[PDB]
């Protein structure tokens, strides 16, 4: 009966009408995505109680294990979780600041559509806002790294980002990761953070944790060699097991001498396999499946050394560093997709011997944190903090240039941003000023999980910065509501991060104004 | 008085619900006009996203659920194919023609009358464009202005100034001796690994599979490229014998015996490449199609060879004409009648992939146009755009007048439908009055998207006049009247021919739908 | 189950009213359009009455016999489809004498009959002849089925196609003027060209291609042949006699595997399988060949002497072989060339109504006016006859008179002008002035005279259209019992 | 159709007053300020009164509704219709309306 739905022509859609206010539809879908992560901005962040796909329990508070379990169905929605996936790229951190900064720019939006200001202009403030902000951030620089390789500085700037992923331990990964970090360096012009590998091991506590050189792998060496200087790494991913042909090989056995002598002949010819490992020049074996009981004396019969990788990703680790590929086929003498490596020898460190691929001959680019933790759920989430901790680094590679943290810059960055708003005639001052007040929405985020009323923090943030006290950021406290010199306190942030965060930060919010409406298709 | 499994509307009502559909189609491509226009999403359903401006996507790709919506998406696919654009405004006109329309069917007209309104008032626009046209001769400055107006409406108004002048000098490359422009002369290839504004153009072919060796020549300043369709890889017995084997090391012989059909043609790669300029201040390059063993990559790289593989059958005859040498489909025949010329040949590295480049040719006749993006979505955008902008010098090109653009000739035309009455009947001049108001919703529109009120700009633009032949159009920035010429604003004579002609036809023909049967649906 | 009494009548009243209905405004040059809903949303503007109703599935037996008799209409004639079904469905819709009066049908049916007897001779009186030597006059008749087509280019190439060959077809000499264009002038697509390369055939053409080169390439007396190891020799002996008569082409009824093309390449002729029995005879009546029952039974008289030559010349990338002479063989063929199948199809179609008016003008040099002139002549003729019908039958007489207002009724209507202010002054001008003029302009929507806007229909179009909508009206009110068996 | 396409009603309640001031400009050349004649007030009569009968009444009622009027006004005198009476009386047909110069007593 009419009147039915209106704007409603295109596969029945949802089509939000004009009183219905579509847009603002679109935008709601993304404040609820800030409201999710929200909470986990700051060192005082709420961890999530989160449920793997697998049925698995998590308890962690990071962006990209929450977006990556949450299942992000909304279009609107994954535009800014793109940007998360783009802000991974050129930095490793800052994501939460897209998905904070860009809820508050959308929401902030609402203010002014709701007023009747047009989508387009908006979308020219924010524009105009994002083009001066990275003219006065160079400008709020503070300091800068010194470049010295001194652990006593890469510790000391690591600590912003480790804390927030796993604070109270910022103390020790700090340092750990200060000595993988300043190993590397030397390497001019080549760092990476697939060069600083993570091997989490059970064990009593983070503090039991230690660095060493060389692709460290948890699994002991099954054999009973002890070193080893073979190049010649054969790894093998058929297991070691009884033998099947891959032709016909039908095998009758009918009464139990016959079982026995066709034992021995299996025997026999495993005796041959292992034979031909050290025939091809080899003295290395690696496997991932089971390792059977024979074939284990003769890895000790010609002194070669047995390696057992039950992980896939510690096969495809080695793979893509020393060559040595792995081939349906158990233990066939193929020399050349064999490995070459310097030194491969086992080391107790931490009650728990773990083999190692260190590079003696060669200049050696490769480090491991091996990390010791009495629950596999903890050390996961302290390897997330190794990533954003060692990403931190790679971008110092970089121009060298630190900024303030702690809501410190949002507050300068907005109240520099706010004046050039009020001067700036015409309409699109009113976005530009909500582009100043989308970046207290971080402050606002780091006192509410703190436990302090937000507005209180902002008052006093802005008052200090009216005196000109800049580098004045949250002070993290629950008793203290007051604030102080991040300076002083050594917090800091890295200008990259929040240069290509308030960037694409911007676009996927511009992105998401630009759109009117969704609508379905089909190939 | 009807059938089971049957029925029909007999009255008006068949328009009401054509018309409907058109209103319906009017309101949705109306926000996406222009460059301040919104954009609208294409989501596939398996998750891909898709955003785009161009009318022809939003309703070639698209799945409409009214049946009546569909026949004017089919009439998009017409009007891109002739034009290559005026697909949106084509369907802003078609609506609001049918809703004038309605207005006056209301009030009892037939709407056959009507129609022939349209006939009339079509026939004197068209007229109207040729004393408006401007010849103006095809220069750098112009098609930047015909390239920067089609461009614009297709990316965020930063990538303009990026694309105009790639898009002009593609043209300008292919454009010489009179000839007939052909769009197959630029190939259009895509890149990842780098953002959107690196977009340049490239005055040679592009490949995707290059050299993988590492004794190879990063670059090839000079070389006789061999044109070649011979795979140089483990091949069948290609005499009259066969693999017959005991064993697997008798079946090892039969591959050293096999790879001998290989290994005498393999040297024979060297031996011409002694030959033709074998001394020192010379090159050599080959760029056969098939596959190549790594022994040959291996042992041409120790002469100094570029070697290429896997490529495609259309790459294989661009080459030919940028190189020429004949392609040679057995190396037993070969000779230096099959060899080529080229200038700088160098590898283009990215982040992890690698790709070929064969810049500085002698007369290819062909260039390409290398896009660069970080998304996959932002490549098909910027595509459609370049394909969009390239028809558009074509069309300023091929026909070497331009008409203004911002509605100055709607404005214009509207004003002159007005001054003109019938000649066949007098109940024909309601149809021409529907035809002017039609035609002001493109500048209506515009004021809407631009975010000013619709009324005040279009009576400004309107209300301009003087003692002279004057442009006005809406200015999207400021929302007060422009002339069109004084800054830059064209249009194709094409785009606007053929949109008075598809409006027309379509809205006449869906107004002389007197009635809705079901054939058995 | 089973429905009888009025019930049946009044039903069959609505089933054919119902489809008149719908092509009501599908009448002339400003005919409206219809928009079929299909079960997959697909939709089509069509405005042809038989494509309307072609793809409209119905219910009712008596809308199926009224659209399959408009079917049977369209094959003899090609025009006239939409009139037949609106006078039908109208001369049905007057259901005043039927219920209200209670008059049987047997008494209406005496009615029906006795106008249509009425009718038919009021046309002749109106009748106009035809200077069919003249080939600008019949080109002026023949322009109102080209108006709005693509044949429009080159109209005056499209009329004498199909004009002479008609006239090749017309065999005046048996008095009757049999005319058969599907027999006759059969058309064939020629990919390659365009549509001024249509042209004539003075004979029959073979559509096959030519597999190996061994084959006569050009012949001045085509010798047209019409008719492991076991299966060679049986294939071996076959093919001897038929080599015995060195011939220039074989064209069997029945197939020629791969053996039998063998032996026939030796021979170096054109391997011609697979047509029918009655192409053989019109393969023979084009050269004078003898078809025989076996190979076996081939005597020296099986020869195509007397035709003109043999040609295997490919045109536009298919080879077609052609046994044409330059004389009349009772035959021809239309070869249309065209640059694509888009403008073969529209030509084939186009071309073929052409023919069908040019076979009725032909078949009777007689035209009538058109445009509701012919209608309102004949109206006028009966309301005057009905005058002196001493009777109850003068009441349904009369109505079959106002009846035939439909035809400029709907004219007027898709026009937008006022359809009673007209067709009142139209009624009093055919009192008054002469009958055989005055109709309806269809594009104007005013009145004029047919004899100033050549709008002149052939007369055998509208006697089987009035025929078949009396016959069809008299059928339907006969039916007074649907019943089921099997 | 102006107020759907987002226009205030007070812009074009501005137009009306625009336009009627215009529309009564172009009234004041469009009236003719003849003499009134007994031919003319007919012609204004038979216009008022054919919109309330049945193109019957129109002669019958047009000479009474002019000469009652004639009676009322000489020398450019004020004139009053209550000077007129309106009675009725049945057992006649419609068409038997006349005048009266007196009066009519119950």
């Amino acid at each position: 009966k009419a009147p039915g739905f209106a704007q409603m022509l295109k596969e029945g859609a949802k089509h939000f009408s004009g009183l219905e206010e579509a847009v603002y539809r679109n935008i709601q879908a993304c404040k609820e995505l800030a409201q999710t992560t929200r909470t986990a901005y700051g060192p005082n962040g709420m961890n999530k109680m989160v449920i793997n796909h697998l049925e698995k329990l998590f308890v962690t508070n990071d962006a990209a294990t929450i977006l990556r379990e949450l299942e992000v169905q909304h279009p609107a929605a994954k535009m800014i979780v793109m940007a998360s996936h783009m802000q991974e790229q050129e930095v490793g951190d800052g994501t939460n600041f897209v998905l904070v900064f860009a809820g508050a720019l959308l929401e902030l939006a609402e203010e002014l559509l709701r007023i009747g200001l047009s989508v387009s202009e908006v979308i020219e403030g924010y524009e105009i806002a994002c083009r001066k902000a990275h003219e006065i951030l160079p400008n709020l620089v503070c300091c800068s790294a010194k470049n010295l390789r001194d652990i006593d500085e890469v510790s000391s700037l690591l600590r912003t980002s480790i804390m927030s992923k796993q604070y109270g331990n910022e103390v020790f990964l700090a340092k750990l990761i200060a000595q993988a970090c300043v190993s590397i360096f030397p390497d001019s012009g080549h760092f990476n953070v697939d060069n600083i590998r993570v091997c989490k091991i059970l064990g009593s506590g983070i503090s039991s944790s230690s660095v060493l050189h060389g692709m460290v792998f948890k699994k002991e060496t099954e054999g009973d060699v002890t070193s080893v200087k073979d190049a010649k790494i054969a790894v093998y991913s058929c297991p070691f097991d009884g033998m099947i042909t891959e032709t016909k090989g039908t095998v009758l056995i009918k009464t139990a001498e016959e079982l026995m002598n066709f034992s021995k002949g299996e025997e026999n010819l495993m005796d041959a396999q292992v034979k031909a490992i050290a025939d091809t020049g080899a003295n290395v074996v690696v496997t991932g499946g089971k390792v059977a009981d024979m074939a284990l004396h003769y890895a000790n019969k010609y002194n070669i050394m047995l390696v057992r990788l039950n992980s896939k990703w510690d096969l495809r680790r080695l793979c893509k560093t020393v060559g040595a590929t792995a081939l349906p086929r158990l233990t066939p003498p193929v020399l050349e997709e064999m490995g070459h490596c310097d030194s491969v020898y086992l080391s107790e460190v931490g009650d728990t011997q773990v083999v190692v691929f260190k590079h003696e001959k060669e200049d050696g680019a490769i480090s491991t944190i091996v990390l010791r933790g009495s629950t596999d759920n903890l050390m996961d989430d302290i390897e997330r903090a190794v990533d954003d901790g060692v990403n931190t680094f790679k971008v110092l590679t970089r121009d060298k240039r630190l900024v303030p943290g702690g809501g410190a810059t949002e507050i300068e960055l907005a109240k520099q941003i706010t004046s050039y708003g009020e001067t700036c005639p015409g309409l699109e001052q009113y976005a530009i000023k909500k582009f100043a007040e989308a970046f207290e929405a971080i402050p606002r985020a780091l006192a509410e999980n703190s436990g302090v009323k937000a507005n209180e923090v902002i008052s006093k943030l802005y008052a200090v910065h009216q005196e000109g006290n800049k580098n004045v950021g949250l002070d993290i406290e629950a008793e203290v509501p007051a604030v102080k010199d991040m300076l002083e306190a050594g917090i800091l942030d890295t200008y990259l991060g929040k240069y290509w965060a308030i960037k694409l930060a911007t676009n996927a919010a511009v992105t998401v104004l630009r759109v009117d409406q969704i609508i379905m298709a089909k190939p | 008085t009807l059938n089971p499994k049957a029925e029909v509307a007999r009255a008006q009502a068949a328009l009401a619900v054509n018309i409907s559909a058109a209103r319906g189609l009017q309101d949705v491509l109306r926000t996406n006009l222009g460059p301040k226009g919104t954009m609208k999403m294409l989501v596939s359903g398996a998750g891909d996203i898709k955003l785009t401006k161009d009318g022809n996507v939003l309703l070639h790709e698209m799945q409409i659920q009214h049946p009546t919506a569909s026949l004017i998406a089919k009439v998009a696919t017409a009007q891109d194919d002739i034009t290559g654009d005026g697909t949106t405004s084509n369907v802003l006109i078609i609506g609001e023609l049918l809703k004038q329309a309605d207005l006056y069917i209301s009030e009892g007209l037939h709407p056959r009358i009507i129609t022939e309104g349209f006939e009339a008032a079509k026939e004197k626009a068209l007229q109207f464009l040729e004393e408006v046209k401007v010849s103006r001769e095809m220069d750098r400055e112009t098609l930047i202005d015909v390239a920067r107006t089609s461009l614009r409406t297709k990316v965020h108004a930063e990538l303009a100034d990026v694309l105009t002048e790639a898009v002009v000098d593609s043209i300008l490359a292919i454009k010489k001796q009179d000839e007939p422009i052909d769009l197959f002369m630029i190939e259009i290839m895509e890149m990842k690994h780098k953002s959107e504004t690196d977009t340049s153009l490239i005055r040679g072919l592009v490949l995707d599979h290059g050299a993988r060796h590492p004794d190879m020549k990063k670059r090839v300043e000079d070389a006789y490229i061999l044109t070649c369709n011979v795979s140089l890889e483990y091949e069948k017995t290609e005499v009259n014998s066969g693999f017959f084997y005991k064993s697997a090391e008798e079946r090892e012989k039969l591959v050293k015996a096999e790879r001998k059909f290989i290994e005498d043609r393999v040297k024979k790669i060297i031996e011409l490449k002694r030959k033709v300029c074998g001394d020192s201040d010379k090159g050599f390059v080959v760029i056969n199609q098939k596959g190549i063993d790594p022994f040959s990559l291996d042992a041409l790289s120790k002469e100094g060879i570029v070697a290429l593989r896997r490529a495609k059958r259309r790459n294989m005859e661009r080459l030919t004409l940028a190189c020429g040498g004949v392609a040679l489909n057995s190396f037993d025949d070969l000779s230096p009648d099959c060899l080529g010329h080229a200038g700088l040949v160098y590898e283009y590295t990215l982040g992890e992939e690698k790709f070929t480049f064969i810049e500085k040719c002698n007369n290819p006749r062909s260039v390409t146009l290398l896009i660069k993006g970080p998304n996959k979505h932002t490549l098909t955008q910027i595509k459609d755009a370049v394909r969009d902008g390239l028809r558009a010098v074509k069309n300023a090109i091929d026909d070497g007048c331009v008409v203004p653009g911002a509605g100055a000739v709607e404005v214009a035309m509207a004003e002159a439908l007005i001054k003109h009455k019938p000649s066949v009947k007098g109940r024909a001049q309601l149809g021409v009055q529907a035809f002017a108001d039609a035609l002001l919703i493109i500048p209506k529109v515009l004021a809407q998207n631009s975010g000013f009120d619709l009324q005040e700009t279009l009576v400004k633009i309107q209300a301009e006049h003087s003692e002279s032949g004057q442009l006005v159009g809406v200015d999207l920035n400021t929302g007060e009247p422009m002339v069109a010429a004084e800054v830059g604003v064209w249009d194709n004579y094409c785009v606007k021919k053929q949109l008075l002609h598809s409006c027309t036809v379509i809205a006449t023909n869906i107004l002389l739908v007197d009635e809705i049967m079901r054939a058995g649906m | 189950k089973r429905e009888s009494g009025r019930k049946v009548q009044s039903g069959n009243i609505n089933a054919a009213k119902t489809i008149a209905d719908i092509i009501r405004t599908c009448l002339g040059p400003k005919s409206m359009m219809k928009m079929l809903l299909d079960p997959m949303g697909g939709i089509v503007m069509t405005n042809d009455g038989n494509a309307i109703l072609r793809e409209i599935q119905v219910q009712h037996p008596a809308a199926k016999s009224m659209i399959e008799i408009s079917r049977t209409q369209d094959e003899e004639v090609g025009d006239g489809t939409t009139s037949v079904i609106i006078l039908a469905g109208e001369m049905l819709s007057v259901a005043e004498h039927f219920l209200e009066q209670q008059m049987h049908p047997t008494v209406v049916i005496s009615a029906y009959r006795k106008a249509l007897d009425d009718m038919i001779s009021t046309l002749k009186k109106i009748s106009i002849p035809v200077d069919i030597s003249d080939s600008d006059m019949m080109l002026n008749i023949i322009n109102s089925s080209i108006t709005t087509k693509a044949i429009s280019r080159w109209s005056s190439l499209a009329c004498n196609i199909a004009l002479d060959a008609v006239k090749m077809v017309q065999f005046e000499e048996n008095g009757r003027k049999e005319i058969d264009i599907k027999k006759y002038a059969r058309v064939e697509k020629i990919p390659g060209g365009i549509i001024e390369d249509s042209c004539v055939l003075r004979g029959v053409m073979i559509n096959k291609d030519v597999t190996h080169p061994r084959m006569r390439r050009y012949i001045k007396n085509p010798r047209i042949v019409l008719l492991l190891q076991m299966e060679e020799e049986y294939i071996q002996q076959l093919c001897e006699d038929i080599i015995q008569l060195k011939p220039d082409v074989v064209i069997t009824e029945k197939g020629i595997s791969d053996l039998a093309q063998h032996y026939l390449m030796r021979a170096n002729i054109t391997a011609i399988r697979r047509v029918r029995k009655t192409d053989n005879n019109r393969i023979a009546r084009a050269c004078g060949a003898r078809i025989v029952s076996r190979p076996e039974e081939l005597r020296e008289d099986d020869v195509g002497t007397g035709a003109g030559l043999l040609e295997i010349k490919k045109i536009g990338d298919e080879y077609f072989t052609f046994i044409t002479d330059c004389k009349d063989p009772k035959a021809c063929t239309i070869l249309l060339r065209g640059a694509s199948k888009e403008i073969l199809s529209e030509v084939e179609r186009n071309l073929q109504d052409a023919m069908q008016v040019c076979r009725n003008v032909l078949l009777d040099p007689q035209l009538v006016p058109g445009g509701g002139a012919s209608e309102m002549a004949v109206a006028h003729a009966l309301t005057e006859k009905s005058k002196a019908m001493t009777g109850v039958e003068q009441w349904p007489y009369r109505a079959v008179a106002q009846a035939l207002e439909v035809i400029p009724r709907t004219l007027i209507q898709n026009c937008g002008a006022s359809t009673i202010r007209l067709l009142t002054s139209l009624r009093a001008k055919h009192t008054q002035e002469n009958c055989e003029t005055w109709g309806v302009n269809g594009e104007t929507g005013t009145l004029v005279d047919m004899k100033e806007l050549g709008i002149w229909e052939p007369l055998a179009v509208k006697l089987q259209t009035y025929k078949t909508a009396v016959e069809t009206a008299v059928l339907l009110l006969r039916i007074d019992d649907i019943v089921s068996g099997h």
